[PDB]
């Protein structure tokens, strides 16, 4: 809070309240990659750089905030891999 | 701290990459916690560390994984050193695929020249200025001087000291006559001596890209000559002989002897 | 080494010199029973006697003083040479 | 003084069982054991 | 936190004194012991004192350890130890701290035996040298001579046996610039302790009599501005008031206390007489200034008047002269300030509050009510306002003081104090705030000093008795409280103060011993603890004690008289109360009269001696580390406090005829006596006596001694005449009989001196108590000093005056000065180690005069040198990377030729663990088989290629000759295949327009070469680097054919470097012009351009790297860029060391000398081998300026003169006169290092038979008050018409006193027949403006005088001009208004004299 410690009228912030990007952290954890994890956080994706950048998920949601750390974010649903495998065995067997 | 992290992680990573384990079974990738390797699987492949197959695993038996670096092999002719992998970690079997990546790397072989007395404090931006700000001179010393014409001051400070003293000198043409040392009062003034360079010789002046000189000297002292001449063949411009002056000949420089070759 | 605190300790000293020696007109400035390794001492010379050299003298490891040739000479003037055989009437061997 | 006092940060609620993070254990029990870290110095931040 | 301990100790340890630590330790009941210890810093490695101290209810668990560091002990080395540890070890506990350490330790008081001397003296001095702990220091003391323009002119040294250390009597050199020079002194051991002290050199005749000037108030204000009053006193030097004096005031609008050269009244010109000591003074300041100042109302001015006196004995002849310069116009007087007074509250105890005033040229006013107002705050802001107070200044003491009285929990305080007088306009009457704070104990536990903080003394002995009282929550647990004496920077005292059973305290009942007598501080403190938590609460208080010596040393003249006699016998009495040294002085009264406002030379010793307190201010502290910062003090504490948090501030807290004789010291063994005459000096001769011992420096009451008779001459001889001009010499018979007298006085003079009077007098009659004038005139006809013999042959017995007149000739002093450096090796251009300084005699010269010449010598030391090294790696860059196809064996070879000449130049064998006569010889073998692998890449045209196949390579052909070029100053090849090769590549690779393209290779080599210069204009890239061979090898083979090409290669190299290429290109290009004619000029435009593209850290430049193409990627591996750089920076480095200059290269070599773009470069054999030729050159560099060197100082044909031993312990030598008429063969042996080496020549020139007048000059005095008529005519060149001089500014002195009749002048300036433009007076000069001068004849002007005759003597006025246009042709004649009858005249350099 230091650049806030003492103020007169604050500058303008943006006006809603608004939540951030859903993870948004884990967009800002460094990666071991011998280890092949996530491990500690690294950049601060709840930083938002005095300006007020948002995205929308959908028409049906509320808008979503981007942290200054970010370049581009978007919400296009993909199935990058699909797989279904199945197998069946009958066998029936009858004497008399 | 930046270059040590690069070195840092050198040397974590050849402690620690996980070409070391053993290889995890069933095409998993090996990974290494600093204590123990622990197998990523494929898909379709479970157990604790990859050990059992789902009933759709054909490509079964297929392999394939790279290996550890050979310790840095001594310099080449062109001093690099090199280091190589073997891909053997196992070696692809059964149609498996190729290794990724470079087998051979190429390292240049530098090593440190001057004498350890532990790292300075470096930081990105501060190293830039050419030109600066002047210092506030608070020790009430003189900044330095302008020398006379044809001047020089033999040794540069930004500001001496009171009472201190500095020596001018004169270009290879000229001689110093009357005193050629100046000294700092107390106060910034500089108790200029009476001196002025006086002329004994002369310099081969600026032609052009054809020579239209002879250059018999290094120096020529007053009461000598030099000679304006064409390569061959012809005449153009400027005196055949010049002899100095107390100042230089009055030379032809915008143009010389740029005869018809 | 450290943390001489955490442990049992001889705070009372186990090696010492021999007796620091003497100077012809001059004394150790300061004196005790017992002169411990690595314990300065100082010369200072009888009065009318100025001490030339450095005056300071450590026990060393080496269970012997370090030492630094010192001097004590009378505070008198000598007679110089004479200039040219001259008369100095009130000849003396010192002169206050 | 009431002057003096500012508000730290906008919200006073940890991370639902963060204290749990901050037991010790016991290798041959596998126990956890009693309160080891201080899971909550804010250290002036006000970290959401 | 039950058991706590405190360890204090001073805040900075002096090294060298005798440092007392006090440890006190608290909740402990068995016995125990600790070793406090300073220590070495970082390492811990050094025990440099150590005390082992033991710790029980016995003790009640205080203790002390003495500690102290050796200056010895410490390390040394360039920059010297700025820190060390103090740290305890105990059962129990361990814990140390950094403290500061410092090397002024003790005082060096110089003490001059004149404040005053002329030229043709010498100035006695000794310093008085003690230690931290006051005992005589006995360090080898020296003592450094400072001329008035702060250029040093002399260094001695002497060792010290007493505490007294007396220096040869330095004589004052042939011609001083007059003014204040300055005398340092410092130990020529570890320490710095500078002392100083001032004298002036003037050309001076001491003072007849004492003239002051004594003003109401030191400014002019609202209460006088209408009129303002001053009091003029005299008394003669033999304690007597003047009987009868004509005075005249003068005053003087000025602008400036530093200086001004502002006007006055011309009116206003006060005129009284003096009568029995004493005339009363009045200047009605608004008239004066209304009527003809600038100003008419007071608001005008923040500003000053000058006073300015002339009394002259009315019946005496003597004149003396005064001024109080600066008495400032001021509209708001009295600023104010605290003294004495805390800014720290506590409750119950009284708040005493003291101010002073100051004057503009301050004193403390004194004479003047004030008033205070305070306002106060408690609890939770709450607030209470206090009736407002009025005190009155006390009319000595300068302070007006002031007490409160306060609720028992006030917090803050503030308050405001302003001026209270009638003459206040309020918003103009001066005033200042002011805030205080409680101790601010986080545990509200307290400890309150009982004590007033006086002003005034403590007497020496007596009992101090303080009360102290420790208000606490915890009061159960404070059984005792404790408290430290520090008196200078030490702890002096230590003690314990028990509880008793009423709930109050021991008081703090101490005699006030000998070792407090400046001043001292008392801190008391104590540790308490709460259920688990303690605070170390601490309170200090200042104590002014009486300024009383150990030694008690006192002087007397033993036949106790009111008055002495002239040539008497006299016996002193030295009595001390212990054995002692001492040192005697005597000075004439008469002395301190010609500096205005001069101190006794040992004045305040003690105050100098109270500097030595580490603390500052009265006492008190915003917390408990504030309260021992303030003390002076550090602590060491587990109880939760550390003085770490404060930092200092630049504290401003308040609280026969002889001028010298006796100059001598003497042990007295308690009693001593001396025997001496008094001399023939009718004045008060004060005796000053200063005694050395073990109880410190003491100064006995001035002893003065009236030396008197009741007839005696005076006589007003000034101090310097004219040779051929005639001069009254005046003075007076004094007759302090109460009887009259009839009397003569008769005059007695050698040949060169002679008179009118043809030597009998009036016998005249004079009163009792009474004087009258006498008159004395004469020629002096011959330079040098003569006797004059004035002889009073009168009743009360014969008088003879004996005395002595200088004379100096008639003519301007002209200064010449010449000087070289001394060179003996050519850093600066050719070497040059003598030079024949002319015995040149100008035409001008004043007939008979001697030409006098100075000689000094000026050590140019060479500055901070800066340490780079080659590793024990070193071997790596030897044994190198191998051998190789395309020459791996080139590039490993190459590195064995520079790591030599490095290993070499720098004698940096021990490098190893190795002999190094073994490892030189085991090298220089692998060196010979590097030359002929060098040798194996050559071929038979006397080319060389990187393969035998390999067609030629002029770039590896010059990089071969510049490697055995370096190689051959060391270990030898023939010169037959060198000149061979360079000859082959002066033949088939010199061009024109340009010179040395190269022959297309295969490749350039891997890791060889460079990157080029590549796109275009490469060929200044391989100009350059083929230039470099070359100049590398010319010294092995100098041929004309060579030299020619060079004198093309490198004219086209200037001549296309110019327009600022990629700077590699420009940093290559100025190396190799570099080794040519460093002063031609373009090349120090090359220079120029290359130190514009530098880049640089730090505020003045730390480091200096250069750039070139900025690649700005980091390299932990260093890629090619990497080699850019290293390369450029080499060649930049070896171009600034080609230049000889360590103050441009000291930050570059620190850039080289660090990991920074890290390793050998990119490991090329080319930025690797530039980079070891860096250091190697800077070590040569650091060596070739190395001052030793003995220059010795002959004449031509006559003898010796002198041997100066210039050296790195003494960089200066004192002035030598070079006597003898000869020419001056300076020369020195090779040595080391340079010097410069001055001589100054001195002559007196004439107007007439000189160059400098244009503008011939006679003058002439006539009674038909007097008229005085000038005449003088312009000369022009043999050439030229008789067109006039040119504008001139002309200038008619006169006698002071005498004045011209201005409105008889304003008609030079009204007549139709202008000549002049305008007229001014100046410094009492009349300064008139010529529009031109006729050569056609002499222009005669006329003016008019009248006298208020001034002084006794009157120097010769100057009838003098210059020309305005051509202000160097100066022309001038003395002359005077009083008649000449002491007149002949000769065609001779001396003749005879005639009366009329
Ligand atoms: C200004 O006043 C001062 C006052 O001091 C004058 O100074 C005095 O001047 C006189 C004369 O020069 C000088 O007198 C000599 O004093 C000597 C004592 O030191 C006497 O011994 C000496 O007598 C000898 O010389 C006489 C001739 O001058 C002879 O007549 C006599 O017989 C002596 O001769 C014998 O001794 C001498 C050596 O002195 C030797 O060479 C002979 O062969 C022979 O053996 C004089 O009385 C005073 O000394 C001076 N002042 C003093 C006493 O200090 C000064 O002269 C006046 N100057 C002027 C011109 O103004």
């Amino acid at each position: 809070n230091s650049d806030e410690r003492d103020c007169g009228r604050t500058k303008a912030v943006c006006t809603r309240k608004y939540n951030p990007i859903p993870s948004v952290q884990l967009m800002g954890n460094g990666f071991h990659f011998l280890a092949g994890e996530p491990r500690g956080e690294v950049l601060d994706n709840s930083f938002t750089g005095g300006i007020c950048k948002t995205v929308k998920s959908s028409r049906t949601s509320n808008p979503y905030r981007v942290p200054a750390n970010l370049e581009n974010v978007g919400f296009e649903v993909q199935t990058a891999e699909d797989d279904l495998k199945t197998d069946f065995y009958k066998d029936l067997t009858s004497l008399g | 701290k930046r270059n040590n992290l690069r070195k840092a992680l050198q040397e974590y990573a050849a402690k620690f990459d996980p070409c070391q384990c053993a290889p995890c079974p069933n095409n998993g990738r090996p990974t290494l916690s600093g204590t123990e390797c622990l197998c990523v699987c494929q898909s379709g492949t479970y157990g604790e560390n990859c050990e059992k197959q789902s009933p759709d695993y054909k490509s079964n038996a297929v392999d394939g994984q790279w290996g550890c670096w050979s310790s840095w092999s001594t310099c080449d002719a062109t001093y690099k050193r090199s280091r190589t992998r073997e891909c053997n970690n196992p070696a692809p079997q059964r149609g498996g695929k190729r290794c990724e990546g470079e087998k051979r790397q190429e390292e240049d072989c530098t090593f440190s020249i001057m004498e350890n007395n532990g790292q300075p404090c470096i930081n990105d931006d501060e190293e830039m200025k050419e030109v600066d700000l002047p210092e506030i001179e608070a020790d009430s010393g003189c900044p330095q001087p302008v020398p006379p014409e044809n001047g020089f001051i033999r040794n540069e400070k930004q500001l001496y000291l009171v009472g201190e003293d500095v020596e001018i000198s004169c270009l290879t043409g000229f001689e110093t006559v009357g005193y050629q040392y100046f000294r700092c009062l107390p106060d910034g003034t500089w108790r200029q001596g009476d001196v002025e360079c006086q002329r004994t010789e002369c310099i081969k002046p600026v032609v052009q890209e054809v020579l239209t000189i002879t250059p018999f000297q290094r120096l020529y002292r007053i009461g000598e000559s030099i000679e304006l001449t064409c390569p061959k063949g012809f005449v153009v411009a400027g005196p055949s002989r010049y002899t100095c002056q107390g100042n230089s000949w009055t030379p032809p420089i915008s143009n010389s002897l740029t005869c018809e070759k | 080494l450290l943390e001489p605190h955490c442990f049992p300790l001889s705070l009372v000293p186990t090696e010492f010199c021999p007796s620091p020696p003497a100077l012809k007109d001059g004394f150790v400035q300061d004196e005790g029973t017992m002169f411990p390794v690595g314990k300065n001492v100082v010369y200072t010379c009888n009065e009318g006697y100025s001490l030339i050299g450095n005056p300071v003298a450590r026990c060393g490891e080496d269970l012997r003083w370090l030492v630094g040739e010192m001097h004590c000479q009378k505070i008198a003037c000598v007679l110089p040479v004479l200039m040219d055989g001259i008369q100095s009437h009130p000849q003396k061997p010192f002169y206050t | 003084e009431d002057s003096e006092r500012r508000p730290s940060c906008d919200i006073d609620k940890p991370p639902p069982n963060i204290e749990l993070t901050g037991n010790g254990y016991n290798e041959l029990t596998g126990q956890f054991r009693n309160r080891v870290i201080n899971t909550k110095s804010f250290g002036g931040q006000c970290r959401k | 936190q039950e058991q706590t301990y405190v360890i204090s100790a001073p805040k900075i340890f002096r090294v060298g004194a005798s440092e007392n630590i006090v440890i006190q330790v608290y909740g402990y009941t068995e016995a125990f012991d600790a070793t406090i210890s300073i220590k070495s810093y970082p390492d811990k490695k050094f025990s440099y004192s150590s005390g082992h101290v033991h710790l029980s209810s016995e003790n009640k668990f205080q203790n002390s350890a003495i500690l102290t560091i050796q200056p010895k002990q410490l390390p040394g080395g360039q920059n010297p130890v700025s820190y060390v540890y103090l740290e305890v070890v105990s059962k129990h506990f361990s814990k140390s701290k950094r403290m500061p350490i410092t090397y002024d330790n003790g005082f060096l008081f110089i003490h001059t035996d004149k404040p005053v001397y002329t030229p043709d003296q010498s100035v006695k001095v000794r310093v008085y040298s003690l230690n931290d702990d006051l005992k005589p220091a006995k360090r080898e003391t020296v003592l450094t001579f400072i001329d008035p323009e702060g250029s040093e002119v002399d260094m001695v040294e002497e060792i010290d046996h007493i505490g007294i250390i007396s220096f040869p009597d330095f004589k004052i050199p042939s011609n001083p610039r007059y003014g204040m020079w300055t005398i340092k002194a410092k130990y020529k051991e570890d320490f710095s302790t500078t002392g100083t002290a001032y004298f002036e050199v003037k050309e001076y005749v001491l003072p007849h009599f004492s003239v002051s000037i004594e003003p109401e108030y030191n400014f002019i204000g609202y209460k006088n501005f209408k009129n303002f009053e001053i009091t003029i006193k005299a008394r003669y030097f033999y304690n007597k008031v003047v009987t009868e004096a004509d005075v005249y005031i003068t005053f003087g609008i000025r602008e400036d206390l530093k200086d001004d050269q502002k006007e006055m009244m011309q009116t206003a010109m006060q005129n009284t007489m003096l009568i029995n000591g004493i005339a009363q003074v009045t200047f009605d300041s608004e008239t004066a200034v209304k009527e003809l100042s600038y100003y008419s109302l007071e608001d005008l001015n923040n500003k000053y008047l000058y006073i300015a006196v002339t009394v002259i004995e009315s019946t005496g002849g003597f004149s003396e002269e005064a001024e109080i310069p600066g008495i400032k116009y001021v509209l708001s007087p009295y600023k104010l300030n605290l003294v004495a007074t805390p800014l720290f509250l506590k409750p119950g105890i009284p708040y005493p509050i003291k101010v002073q005033v100051k004057d503009s040229l301050d004193q403390l006013v004194g004479g003047v009510p004030v008033t205070l107002n305070a306002q106060t705050i408690d609890v939770n802001q709450e607030t209470s306002d206090l009736d407002p107070s009025k005190s009155v200044t006390r009319v000595d003491d300068g302070v007006a003081s002031f007490v409160l009285n306060l609720p028992s929990g006030v917090t803050v305080l503030e308050f405001n104090v302003k001026t209270d007088a009638p003459d206040l306009p309020e918003e103009n009457q001066a005033r200042e705030g002011y805030r205080a704070i409680a101790y601010s104990s986080l545990s509200q536990s307290y400890l309150y000093i009982d004590w007033t903080d006086n002003h005034k003394a403590l007497l020496v002995g007596e009992h101090l008795n303080i009360i102290v009282t420790p208000k606490s929550p915890y009061i159960d647990k404070i059984t005792h409280y404790n408290y430290l004496i520090l008196s200078k920077g030490k702890i002096i005292h230590f003690g314990t103060r028990e509880k008793f059973s009423d709930a109050s305290y021991q008081s703090i009942n101490i005699p006030v011993t000998q070792n407090m007598v400046p001043s001292s501080r008392l801190l008391v403190y104590y540790i308490v603890t709460g259920e688990q938590t303690a605070e170390l609460v601490s309170d200090s208080v200042w104590l002014n004690i009486e300024e009383k010596c150990g030694n008690q040393l006192q002087v007397h003249l033993s036949p106790d008289a009111d008055a002495y006699s002239p040539g008497q016998t006299v016996s002193l009495n030295m009595a001390t109360g212990m054995d002692s040294w001492v040192a005697l002085a005597a000075v004439d009264s008469a002395v301190y009269g010609v500096q205005r406002g001069a101190k006794k030379p040992l004045e305040r010793v003690f105050q100098f001696l109270e500097k030595s307190d580490l603390g500052c201010g009265a006492g008190g502290g915003l917390n408990n580390a504030n309260v021992f910062h303030l003390a002076g003090l550090t602590f060491l504490t587990n109880a939760n406090a550390d003085d770490s948090q404060e930092n200092d501030e630049p504290c401003k807290e308040i609280l026969y005829f002889p001028e010298s004789w006796l100059w001598e010291v003497h042990l007295v063994p308690r009693r001593k006596q001396l025997q001496f005459a008094l001399p023939d000096s009718l004045t008060t001769w004060e005796i000053q006596g200063v005694g050395i011992s073990n109880t410190g420096i003491c100064v006995a009451d001035t002893v003065k001694a009236k030396v008197f008779k009741d007839v005696f001459l005076e006589m007003n001889i000034p101090y310097s005449v004219v040779r051929g001009e005639q001069i009254q010499l005046k003075g007076t018979v004094y007759n302090y009989r109460t009887s009259g007298m009839q009397f003569c006085v008769k005059m007695s003079a050698v040949e060169g001196i002679c008179t009118s009077e043809s030597p009998k007098c009036v016998r005249q009659k004079v009163e009792g108590s009474s004087s009258h004038l006498v008159t004395f005139t004469v020629l002096p006809l011959e330079i040098g000093l003569h006797n004059i013999n004035f002889s009073l042959e009168t009743w009360f017995g014969k008088e003879i005056l004996v005395k002595t007149l200088r004379v100096v000739p008639e003519g301007v002093k002209r200064e010449s000065y010449s000087g070289v450096t001394l060179d003996p090796r050519g850093i600066y251009g050719t070497i040059s180690r003598r030079k024949e300084f002319p015995y040149r005699i100008p035409l001008d010269l004043v007939p008979k005069t001697e030409i006098k010449r100075i000689l000094s010598v000026k050590g140019l030391l060479v500055g901070e040198i800066l340490s780079a090294v080659l590793s024990q790696e070193g071997i790596n860059i030897l044994t190198h990377l191998p051998k190789g196809s395309a020459e791996a064996e080139l590039m490993s070879v190459v590195p064995v030729f520079y790591v030599f000449h490095y290993l070499e130049t720098g004698n940096h064998w021990n490098i190893f663990h190795s002999d190094p006569l073994i490892e030189k010889q085991k090298l220089k073998k692998k060196l010979k088989e590097g030359m002929l692998s060098i040798m194996s890449y050559r071929n038979a045209d006397y080319s060389y290629s990187v393969w035998k196949g390999g067609s030629a390579s002029t770039w590896l052909t010059a990089f071969a000759l510049r490697v055995l070029g370096q190689v051959n100053k060391y270990v030898e090849q023939n010169q037959n295949s060198i000149c061979n090769s360079l000859l082959w590549l002066v033949e088939n690779y010199q061009l024109d327009n340009g010179s040395f393209k190269e022959n297309s290779q295969y490749q350039p080599i891997k890791l060889q070469g460079t990157l080029p210069v590549e796109a275009r204009e490469n060929s200044l890239y391989l100009t350059a680097f083929t230039v470099i061979g070359i100049r590398k090898a010319f010294d092995i083979c100098p041929l004309v054919k060579i030299d020619t090409a060079l004198i093309k290669a490198d004219n086209f190299l200037l001549e296309n470097t110019l327009p600022a290429q990629s700077t590699f290109t420009l940093a290559i290009s100025a190396y190799a012009l570099s080794l040519g004619d460093k002063t031609h000029p373009q090349f120090r435009s090359i220079v120029s351009a290359l130190k514009r593209e530098a880049l640089v850290k730090g505020n003045p430049p730390i480091y200096r790297f250069w750039k070139d193409n900025l690649q700005h990627k980091d390299s932990s591996v260093p890629n090619t860029g990497t080699a850019r750089m290293v390369e450029t920076t080499a060649y930049a480095l070896l171009t600034s060391l080609n230049l000889k200059d360590i103050n441009y290269v000291n930050p570059v070599i620190k850039w080289l000398s660090e990991e920074q773009r890290y390793g050998g470069g990119f490991y090329s054999t080319q930025d690797t081998i530039n980079a070891i030729e860096g250091l190697t050159e800077y070590s040569l560099l650091v060596k070739q300026l190395r001052l030793s060197m003995d220059i010795d100082v002959s004449y031509k044909h006559k003898g010796a003169l002198h041997n100066y031993k210039m050296t790195d312990k003494n960089f200066l030598g004192r002035p030598v006169e070079v006597l003898l008429n000869d020419d001056l063969i300076v020369s020195t042996g090779f040595g080391s290092g340079l010097a410069t080496v001055h001589v100054t020549t001195v002559v007196h020139k004439t107007s007439t038979s000189e160059e400098v007048c244009s503008f011939y000059l006679k003058i002439d005095t006539q009674d038909i008050y007097k008229r005085i008529v000038a005449c003088a005519s312009y000369k022009p060149s043999r050439e030229e018409s008789s067109s006039g001089s040119s504008h001139a500014v002309m200038d008619i002195s006169l006698p002071t006193g005498i004045s011209a009749n201005e409105e008889d002048l304003k008609a030079l300036v009204e007549g139709v027949d202008q000549l002049f433009t305008d007229y001014q007076i100046k410094d009492g000069h009349v300064i008139l403006q010529l529009n031109s001068i006729p050569s056609s004849d002499f222009l005669c002007v006329r003016f008019r005088i009248f006298e208020l005759f001034e002084v006794g003597f009157l120097s010769p006025a100057t009838f003098t001009v210059y020309e305005y246009h051509r202000p160097d042709k100066q022309c001038t004649m003395f002359y005077s208004t009083s008649n000449i009858k002491i007149q002949k005249v000769c065609e001779g350099a001396a003749c005879k004299c005639v009366e009329a």
